[PDB]
This record gives C-alpha cells, sequence and structure tokens, in this order.
RNA sequence: AAAGGUGAAAAGAACCCCGGGAGGGGAGUGAAAGAGAACCUGAAACCGUGGACUUACAAGCAGUCAUGGCACCUUAUGCGUGUUAUGGCGUGCCUAUUGAAGCAUGAGCCGGCGACUUAGACCUGACGUGCGAGCUUAAGUUGAAAAACGGAGGCGGAGC
RNA sequence: AACCGAACCUGGAGAUAGCUAGUUCUCCCCGAAAUGUAUUGAGGUACAGCCUCGGAUGUUGACCAUGUCCUGUAGAGCAC
RNA sequence: GCGAGAGCUAACUUCCGUAGCCGAGAGGGAAACAACCCAGACCAUCAGCUAAGGUCCCUAAAUGAUCGCUCAGUGGUUAA
RNA sequence: GUAGGGGAGCGUUCAGUCCGCGGAGAAGCCAUACCGGAAGGAGUGGUGGAGCCGACUGAAGUGCGGAUGCCGGCAUGAGU
C-alpha cells in the first residue's frame, strides 16, 4: 500500500457532460450538424459528397512484390 | 460495480433548500425553484455590494447638503471651501459632523466660506 | 478490427523516406493535341501533394506500401 | 390581384478576376526569374536585366535590384541594377 | 456606524401662497415635505415638516398659464377624459391645483401617498390648526 | 483620523477594526489627527498637530461570504469564497 | 405486472375502559410496543394542530441591499438567529437564436431510474516506465491461495 | 375484430434518421467563427481562414517615422 | 456610421466594401431600450477623483454667474 | 466571456492495504449561527438499532432541472 505510480503515468480520463464545470450541454460536439449526431460514420475519407482527391489522381503501374534483399 | 446515487442528490438539495428559508411560498420549499430563485439572487447580492457603495456615498451627501444650507451655504460651495482650506474630510464623517455634532459642523462652515473669500 | 488499406490510393499515391506523400500529376489520357508538348510532358510525371492532403492519404495505406 | 414574372435578366455573367499589376516593385531585390510584372499589355517595357513572356509578362533575368523608369508616360521601363 | 435618528419632532410650519409662482411654490412645499433641509435626513422614514398653505386661491400663474393649462382626469369608463382649465380649478377647488402639483413632486410608493397627509391646504386668509403654532416660513430662492 | 484609505471617528477607549496593519499583540501605532473630537474643535492642519494613540488588539479573519455571480442562458454560474484580513485597535490619543 | 423486513425468541398482548364494529387508551410481556401484527430505518412532495412575529390604502419574476421594530440565545450576547416595517434596486429557468421576461419550446410537484461507453491485440499523438542498436512475444505448456516457460511471429535496421 | 391507399402478432431490430429534443460536480488559463472556394450543394459535409495545448526557434510580430516604387477613385476637365 | 449597387436617394429592406459594437459585454448615460454615447467588471470596503451625461421637486449635484434671444408652452417631432 | 482547447481538484460506489471506531450505540435520517478558494468538510444535539469513518492505491453502471423523458407518490382545478 505504500506505493503510488509516477507523477504523470496516469491521466484520469474526459468525463464529458457532468455540468457547467465542465463541458456542459453539448460536451464537446458543438451545435447541430451531422458532426453532432450519434451515429456510426462518415467515415474518413469522404470529402463533400464532392468528387475525391484520390478518384481524381492517376492511376500508375501494376503492383508486384519480387524480391526484397535484406540489408 | 453500480454506483447508485444513494445520499448526494439529496445532499445537494438541502443545501439549496437550506438557503432559501424565509423565500414566499414554492420558493422556499421547491428545489428547483429554490435554485431559480436563487440564481437571480446571485445577481442581485454582486451588483449590490457595489450598489450600497454607491448608495450610503448619496445619503451622506444628503444630509451635508442639508447642515450646509441651515447655515447659508449650498453644498457644492462649501465642499470647495472644504478643499480650498485643504480641510481633508471624508463625506460620511462630513455627514456625522453634520448630523451629530451642531457648533462643529458651524465652524466648518465659517473656515470654508472663508476659504472661498 | 485491424485497419484497412484504401486500396484506390494503392497505385496513385506513395510514401517517401522523411514520411511526406506523392502522387502523379494529372490530364494526360486525351487532352493530348492540346497540347502543349512541355505541358505534355510535365504531366505523366510525379509530384508531392500540398500538404493538407497528407494526413488522409496516410491512413489510407497504414503499411506505407 | 397578384403578378406571374415573367421577365429575367440577360446579364449577370462576369469572368474570373485577372490578378494583374506589378508584383515587383520600386527598390526591390530579386531572385533570378522572379516575376515583377502581369500586364495586359506594353504597359511596362522591359529594360537592362528583365525579360518579357508572351502574357507582356516582365521576368528578371540575373538577379539584382529593381528600378523603375518613367520616361515621361506612355513609356516606361522596369530594370535590375545589382548591388555594388 | 452612520447615524440612524429617531421621529421626535412633529414640526409644523405654515407657507402663504399669495403672489407665488406654482411650480416654485410646489418645490419649497414638497421638499419642506420630504425632509430634505434636514441635517439628519433619514430617507426610509418620514421626517418632513407639517405644512399648513394659505391663500391658495391668490397663487400666481404664469400667463397666460390659466386659459391654457390643462388638468386631465380618466374615470374608467368610455369618454371619460375629463378636462378642466387652471382658472377652472381655481374657482371650483383651488386647494386642488396645490395638491396636485405638491403631489406630484412627492414619490408615488407607499411612503409618499403617506406624505400626502402632512400637507394642509386652506384657501384664503385663515385655517383651522392654531393648536399646532406653525411657525411661518417665507418663500425664498435662500 | 484613518488608516487603510478611509477616515474613522474616535473619541477614546474605543476598539475599531481596520484591514491588515503590520505589526503583533502589543505593537503601538500612532496616527496624524484630522479633527479633534471635542473641545472648540480643531481641523486641518491644526488637527495634524495632534496626534492620537492606539494600541493594536488583534489581527482578525473577517465574517465569511460566499462570492456568486451568474449570467443567462449562458450556463455561467460562478460560486468563489472569502474572508476579509482586519487588526483590532484600542485608542488612546492625546 | 407490483410484489420483501415484528422480535433474540410469539413470550402474537389474558384482563379492564369508550365503540355495533373499526380504532384506540390502559395493563401484562419485551431491553425496546420510541418493535403490536396496515409491525426495520421512515427522507421529499403533499394535508393538518399549536406557538412566535406579522398582514384589511394595496401594483408584486416575489428576490436583493440598507435601516428601524419585535423576539430569541446549545457551533449564540454579535460578524448574531428568526421575524418583520419602510426605502433603493431588480424583465423566471432552460432550449433555440441576428436578437428571449417575451404573448416562442419544454415543464403540476417531490423522490427515485435516466445519456460520450465497450471492444480490437487495429491506426496515430501526449505523458510515463522497462530494456536499448536493439525491443517484444501469440496461440499454447506447466504451475496455480502465485507465475514461469513458450521466438512462431511482429516492430527498428535503406532508400529509389 | 372500435383509426386499412395495404390488418395484426413476433422476429431482422439498438433498421436508417445530414432532423428536433436532451446531455448531470467545482475552480483557474486562454478563447473563436457565422468569411473563401468546392459540393444532386445551399439549416449538411471537405480544405483553407480564425481558437487552444505542446515542442522548436529567437524580435523575425506590432505600431509609428524616413526612403522608394505601384494606383486611376474623390475632384476636375472636355483633348478622344 | 461612411462607400456603392439593387429598391421609390422606401423599409427594424436586400447584396458587397470599410470601422466599431452586440453576438460572447456586466457597469454609468440615452424614461424604458442587443446595437448609440462613456466605459472592458480577480475578490473585500458605510473611502477619494473623474468619463458620457447631468445639478427646480420626484432624483445625486449651482433655483450658478454675465451679455443677449424667444412669450410661441416654441421648447416637447414634417414640407412647398 | 458562448462554442472549443488546456490546468488543479471536490463527491459517489466497489477493490487492495494501513489506521481505527461501534450496544456507554454504527450506517441512514433530522436541526444548526463553525471550517475550507469552490465542488465540499467537521463540532454538538435529536433519531435510529448493526454495522462503519479517515489515508494511500485501483477499477467504474460515478454526480441531473429539464428530454410533451420512465416508474411512483401526492397536489391544482374543488367540496366544483
Ligand atoms: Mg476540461
Ligand atoms: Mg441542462
Ligand atoms: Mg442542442
Ligand atoms: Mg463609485
Ligand atoms: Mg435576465
Ligand atoms: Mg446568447
Ligand atoms: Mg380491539
Ligand atoms: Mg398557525
Ligand atoms: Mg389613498
Ligand atoms: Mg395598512
Ligand atoms: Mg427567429
Ligand atoms: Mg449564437
Ligand atoms: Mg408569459
Ligand atoms: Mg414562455
Ligand atoms: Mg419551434
Ligand atoms: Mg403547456
Ligand atoms: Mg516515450
Ligand atoms: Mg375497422
Ligand atoms: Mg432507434
Ligand atoms: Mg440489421
Ligand atoms: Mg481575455
Ligand atoms: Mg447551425
Ligand atoms: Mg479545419
Ligand atoms: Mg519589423
Ligand atoms: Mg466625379
Ligand atoms: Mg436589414
Ligand atoms: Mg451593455
Ligand atoms: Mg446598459
Ligand atoms: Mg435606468
Ligand atoms: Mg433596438
Ligand atoms: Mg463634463
Ligand atoms: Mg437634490
Ligand atoms: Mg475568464
Ligand atoms: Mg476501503
Ligand atoms: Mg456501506
Ligand atoms: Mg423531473
Ligand atoms: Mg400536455
Ligand atoms: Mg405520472
Ligand atoms: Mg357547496
Ligand atoms: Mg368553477
Ligand atoms: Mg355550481
Amino acid at each position: 500500500h505504500d506505493l503510488k505510480p509516477t507523477p504523470g503515468s496516469r491521466k484520469d480520463r474526459k468525463r464529458v457532460g457532468r455540468g457547467p464545470g465542465g463541458t456542459d450541454k453539448t460536451a464537446g460536439r458543438g451545435h447541430k450538424g451531422q458532426k453532432s449526431r450519434s451515429g456510426a460514420g462518415k467515415g474518413a475519407f469522404f470529402e463533400g459528397g464532392r468528387s475525391r482527391l484520390i478518384a481524381r489522381l492517376p492511376k500508375r503501374g501494376f503492383n508486384n512484390v519480387g524480391t526484397t534483399y535484406e540489408v | 460495480p453500480r454506483a447508485k446515487t444513494g445520499i448526494v442528490r439529496r445532499r445537494r438539495h438541502k443545501k439549496v433548500l437550506k438557503r432559501a428559508k424565509g423565500f414566499w411560498g414554492s420558493r422556499s420549499k421547491q428545489y428547483r425553484n429554490a435554485f431559480q430563485t436563487l440564481l437571480n439572487a446571485a445577481t442581485y447580492e454582486y451588483r449590490d455590494r457595489r450598489n450600497k457603495k454607491r448608495d450610503f456615498r448619496r445619503l451622506w451627501i444628503q444630509r451635508i447638503n442639508a447642515g450646509a444650507r441651515l447655515h447659508g451655504m449650498n453644498y457644492s460651495t462649501f465642499i470647495n471651501g472644504l478643499k480650498r482650506a485643504n480641510i481633508d474630510l471624508n463625506r460620511k464623517v462630513l455627514a456625522d459632523i453634520a448630523a451629530r455634532e451642531p457648533e462643529a459642523f458651524k465652524a466648518l462652515v465659517d473656515a470654508s466660506r472663508n476659504a472661498r473669500q | 478490427p485491424k485497419m484497412k488499406t484504401h486500396k484506390m490510393a494503392k497505385r496513385r499515391i506513395k510514401i517517401t523516406g522523411t514520411g511526406k506523400v506523392m502522387a502523379f500529376k494529372s490530364g494526360k489520357r486525351h487532352q493530348n493535341t492540346g497540347k502543349s508538348g512541355d505541358e505534355i510532358r510535365g504531366k505523366g510525371k510525379g509530384f508531392v501533394l500540398a500538404k493538407a492532403e497528407w494526413a488522409r492519404m496516410k491512413l489510407m495505406l497504414p503499411r506505407g506500401k | 390581384a397578384h403578378k406571374k414574372g415573367v421577365g429575367s435578366s440577360k446579364n449577370g455573367r462576369d469572368s474570373n478576376p485577372k490578378y494583374l499589376g506589378v508584383k515587383k516593385f520600386g527598390g526591390e531585390v530579386v531572385k533570378a526569374g522572379n516575376i515583377l510584372v502581369r500586364q495586359r499589355g506594353t504597359k511596362f517595357k522591359a529594360g537592362q536585366g528583365v525579360g518579357m513572356g508572351r502574357d507582356h509578362t516582365l521576368f528578371a533575368l540575373s538577379d539584382g535590384k529593381v528600378v523603375f523608369i518613367n520616361k515621361g508616360k506612355g513609356a516606361r521601363f522596369i530594370s535590375i541594377e545589382a548591388a555594388q | 456606524k452612520t447615524y440612524i435618528p429617531k421621529n421626535d419632532e412633529q414640526n409644523w410650519v405654515v407657507v402663504d401662497a399669495s403672489g407665488v409662482p406654482l411650480g416654485r411654490l410646489a418645490t419649497l412645499i414638497a421638499s419642506r415635505i420630504r425632509g430634505k433641509h434636514r441635517p439628519d435626513f433619514t430617507p426610509n422614514m418620514i421626517q418632513g415638516d407639517f405644512v399648513v398653505v394659505i391663500n391658495a386661491a391668490q397663487v400666481a400663474l404664469t400667463g397666460k398659464k390659466l386659459d391654457d393649462k390643462v388638468y386631465t382626469r380618466y374615470t374608467g369608463y368610455q369618454g371619460g377624459l375629463k378636462t378642466e382649465t387652471a382658472r377652472e380649478a381655481l374657482s371650483k377647488h383651488p386647494e386642488r391645483v396645490i395638491e396636485h402639483a405638491v403631489f406630484g413632486m412627492l414619490p408615488k410608493g407607499r411612503q409618499g401617498r403617506a406624505m400626502h397627509t402632512r400637507l394642509k391646504v386652506y384657501a384664503g386668509e385663515t385655517h383651522p390648526h392654531s393648536a399646532q403654532k406653525p411657525q411661518v416660513l417665507k418663500t425664498q430662492p435662500l | 483620523i484613518q488608516t487603510g484609505g478611509k477616515q474613522y471617528r474616535v473619541s477614546e477607549g474605543d476598539v475599531i477594526r481596520v484591514e491588515s496593519l503590520q505589526g503583533e499583540a502589543g505593537d503601538k501605532v500612532e496616527l496624524k489627527a484630522l479633527f479633534v473630537g471635542g473641545e472648540q474643535t480643531v481641523f486641518g492642519e491644526d488637527a495634524g498637530k495632534y496626534t492620537v494613540q492606539a494600541e493594536v488588539v488583534e489581527h482578525g479573519r473577517g465574517k465569511k461570504i460566499y462570492i456568486r455571480k451568474y449570467k443567462s442562458g449562458v450556463q455561467y454560474r460562478r460560486r468563489t469564497g472569502h474572508r476579509q484580513n482586519f487588526t483590532a485597535i484600542k485608542i488612546l490619543g492625546i
């Protein structure tokens, strides 16, 4: 029981909500919007609904594993 | 493990409620309306600390003007009179002289109208 | 769940030694008789993305390749 | 009672901005190939050390320090004179 | 720590409104009533002096103020706006002109209404208050 | 007859708390008069010449006070403690 | 669907009083009936009895400040506690909004239940720790009021 | 089988919900934005712009003066 | 507010430029009053000076001074 | 000082360890003018009748006024 962990080893987590301390009402999330909502999804490579950068870029060459030499 | 509310909510509540005695009707018996009344009370407390400092100055000034005019002097002329003769009195104090001690206030009057001449 | 690799980004993006991200310049498939010959030359090529676009690509292929 | 239109505009239109004018001003250091004026015409004529693309763009040829020559209106020249 | 006194006095004084401009007399009276002029002055108590008014009927009014100065009452029923000119008010019931001005110049809550009391208007030369032996106060700017 | 920014009224043999003064239990503090609490009266320079004498009686922490601030429809609540330190002072000036 | 609790032990209250009864007051038992079978504690809303100070000329988001009156004295004779009279001052809360006392939303009241989490041996930073040009095991095996083994694998090591 | 432009029961099922509500303990520090372009996009989202924390630099920023170059508005003018 | 378009040189109008404020700003003033004028609130005080704005009574502070003006309640809302 | 970022903490259950209380009476409940910068924390007294505080450490079903939220009790309308 004598022992204690290192200062800065363990930060206590974020408990969002829990009063005007504190992150009041909206728990970081901001006001309204798709970002506000609670669902699993967007995800990460979704820009606008637009037409994605990666989709606009030219593909080059096939793919081959070949042999790799250990240096 | 689970952790019910047990005991905390009622303690908070009683705290508010016990701040709130003497409040009219539900304002002193229902938690929410207590807590609420109390927010507005907050405003009123802070404000009125500053404001009572505003109010008492006023009072002193009233009394001073009165005494001033008993002996045929306006207040403003009485106060430049005092600053001229470099008498340096609080108006709290000036009021109390004016109200409590007649002859003395009189003396300050004569000194001030002299400083005016 | 192991984060998957964004297969679109396979043939169009490159990781670098330092840790920047590359791709090939664009407009080279029927915008030709334009031309100009120095454009056509300058386009078939390759190049580094401006910057804002780096994080996403990095997240596209976790293995770098 | 109410109305039903019908008119419109034939207008609206304009063209995306053409960021023109001088980019390099009087008394400014200059790397080789730094651009100094974007212009529609011969507004600013090349002097010594400055060449001129087809855009009538003036770009400096050999480093140095920028100098403006206004030869009495409508005939003006920009040049580079190196320091020392 | 600042002085709060005790209402001991009941001070009574007689003002003659004869030949005096109405508003000004109204100020002298109103003020003597409210308390200011009293070095001790304390607001949440009424410390004013009792004020008898005489000769209200001879009050001065800066021309052409009679025929033009209008007082307005309202009754609650439609078409209730009843109006009467200074001259009219002054012949019918002068005391109510003085009362009306002075009452305008007191506060309007509980305490002020309570202050109306210590006003006692009479028109003409005499009053019934000689038992209070009130002390006379001159109309002056001072 | 003044300290921490503010005049006070003294006569003789009276305790008075003022803001915290340097010193300790039994210390002595002299003060320049502003006005003579008595006969013929004196004020101004004549008063400053006369002097006042007073023993530091005690150090104290003033009555507690909470500090509440509030602003509507902002979720702005502020609760804070407060205590105002003073020094109690018996008087026996000339 | 809701539902739980006399007492250590039924010793579950013989008998007397009012009442048709219900209910209660005694007595007796019990350590305690301040545990009596509508039986552990028994908060709040909400309903009443009694007492203090108060209110029948009064315009009010009900507070807040200041003072006076009465009352009271177990963190209490002062920085008081309760209560009040009068003056000054004062547009409920939340949400949503360019803008809320708004005649915009929600809400009878109080009590309880009630909302940013878990997972992977994933990704990427901050902090910390152990080893350090190296670092680490997974399944599993054995042991197991503990842990040890286990190098398969994975990460660095060179880029283009 | 007391509400049928497709009955009712259970299940998929915590369907989806760029929408509306709601989001609970305290103090201290800094502190925005409602602009740009792009979007089957217009009350949504991507990237900039603006906020904060940390690590780097080390006066590079700020204002104001001096110097120098750029300008076609105010006015005015009628040379087209 | 200033600079323009649109609009009827209308709108508590619409769309841009620009400064400031509100937004997210309490305090004094403008009766009341996001925006205007003064002014950016760490806490305590029954202390002193000022800003805009004010000093007959409600209401803190000159029923101030001197030279004039208006007599119409103009003051206390419009024009040919 | 709003969204938001950052910092130091208060309180709740359970867990390990230490301290240690408790029928000469625990937790819970009730009153209160004391304490702390705030979450909050003690002193005394009344209740109750068998369990529990403090400290350090660990893990959470961990803190409510809102959701026409859910269950429950009791008000208003009304002696209508
Ligand atoms: Mg935080
Ligand atoms: Mg809320
Ligand atoms: Mg919301
Ligand atoms: Mg002040
Ligand atoms: Mg408000
Ligand atoms: Mg707001
Ligand atoms: Mg029976
Ligand atoms: Mg009663
Ligand atoms: Mg009356
Ligand atoms: Mg009465
Ligand atoms: Mg709206
Ligand atoms: Mg907003
Ligand atoms: Mg309403
Ligand atoms: Mg409403
Ligand atoms: Mg709505
Ligand atoms: Mg309703
Ligand atoms: Mg590290
Ligand atoms: Mg049918
Ligand atoms: Mg659902
Ligand atoms: Mg499904
Ligand atoms: Mg700041
Ligand atoms: Mg929005
Ligand atoms: Mg961004
Ligand atoms: Mg510089
Ligand atoms: Mg012009
Ligand atoms: Mg508009
Ligand atoms: Mg403001
Ligand atoms: Mg204001
Ligand atoms: Mg006002
Ligand atoms: Mg407005
Ligand atoms: Mg001035
Ligand atoms: Mg006055
Ligand atoms: Mg702050
Ligand atoms: Mg424990
Ligand atoms: Mg327990
Ligand atoms: Mg509720
Ligand atoms: Mg309803
Ligand atoms: Mg219900
Ligand atoms: Mg009846
Ligand atoms: Mg009825
Ligand atoms: Mg009936």
